[PDB]
């Protein structure tokens, strides 16, 4: 449900990152 | 042959694929094309049936 | 999805696929919210008016999938609507206003790698991160080029695909199209000096448009796929259902 929405399991869960995700985290820190 | 079924097939700004079908005068006979979901001008038939029978000649 | 790439396996497990075997003519994106709900786009449930037909069903929901045309046997799961609620006020042949709709599935989902529900956002979320500049990711099914029917190359994805696009400033978005558009929808995409292209296009309506959030690391659903003018062109940009401001209806309706 909610209490864990957002968490992938195939990578949040797995301290994992796919790809292009760091393009996203990137933008934010003053995009 | 109403006026609307010589105008051009119109897919809208929506993004869903809807395949619907429009009457394609300069062939004589009902093609389908794709539907954006929103602002359908008239030309715009569930089945190839309800195309002719609106549009069968232009 | 236009310019965008093949997703990963579990890159959007919260990606929904609305399917209609007939008439084919359905296929649009839809995001799993929780085990009983999925959001869509309030269009894809709708015909034109001179159909008639309001009972609105026969519809299949396909999560879990990744290949658009194979079936994935111990991954997918294909479930039945109890329920669909469209936005009471959603304007077609008028605004574009409220695209958004919700779905009762027959029975809850059962999560795996392959299916996991996306958070909506709160107020905090919304304030953090829709900011122009700060990107999103769309992911989809649709068109991979701009088409009326048939076009050049390959048209369909084979697998789901995904692109990551910065928020644009209301000024900008008011300003690339002659449609009114409304508090309800923002709009994405980068503009043509910015030399990266991508957009949705048919098919891809009804998907998420998510973001991450650099403090709690969770993706939050900001806007639903829903229209614009053509894709991936030049001095357009897509318009996405603003989430955040129709959270309490769908609180409301839940």
């Amino acid at each position: 449900g909610e209490a864990d929405c957002g968490l992938r399991p195939l990578f949040e869960k797995k301290s994992l990152e796919d790809k292009t995700e760091r393009e996203l985290l990137e933008s934010y820190i003053d995009g | 042959r109403p006026d609307f079924c010589l105008e051009p097939p119109y897919t809208g700004p929506c993004k869903a694929r809807i395949i619907r079908y429009f009457y394609n005068a300069k062939a004589g006979l009902c093609q389908t094309f794709v539907y954006g979901g929103c602002r359908a001008k008239r030309n715009n038939f569930k089945s190839a049936e309800d195309c002719m029978r609106t549009c069968g000649g232009a | 999805i236009v310019e965008g790439s093949d997703a990963e396996i579990g890159m959007s497990p919260w990606q929904v696929m609305l399917f209609r075997k007939s008439p084919q003519e359905l296929l649009c994106g839809a995001s799993l919210i929780s085990d009983r709900w999925v959001l869509t786009a309030a269009h894809c449930l709708l015909y034109p008016p001179w159909d008639k037909n309001f009972t609105e069903n026969d519809l299949l929901v396909r999560i879990g999938k990744h290949s658009r045309t194979r079936y994935e046997r111990n991954i997918e799961k294909i479930s039945m609507l109890e329920k669909i609620y469209i936005h009471p006020r959603y304007n077609w042949r008028e605004n574009l206003d409220r695209d958004i709709a919700l779905m009762k599935l027959k029975k809850p989902v059962a999560f795996s790698d392959y299916i996991h529900p996306v958070c909506l956002p709160d107020r905090e979320t919304a304030a953090s991160l829709l900011q122009a500049g700060y990107k999103g990711r769309v992911t989809g099914w649709g068109n991979l080029k701009e088409t009326w029917t048939t076009n050049v190359g390959k048209g369909q994805p084979s697998v789901l695909q995904v692109v990551n696009l910065p928020i644009v400033e209301r000024p900008v978005c008011k300003d690339s199209t002659r449609i009114r558009i409304t508090d309800n929808m923002f709009c994405a995409g980068y503009k043509p000096d910015e030399g990266k292209r991508g957009d949705a296009c048919q098919g891809d309506s009804g998907g998420p448009f998510v973001m991450k959030s650099p403090f709690n690391n969770r993706w939050y659903q900001m806007g639903i796929v829903s229209w614009g003018e053509g894709c991936d062109r030049d001095g357009k940009y897509g318009f996405y259902t603003h989430v955040f401001r129709l959270k309490k209806w769908i609180q409301k309706v839940i």
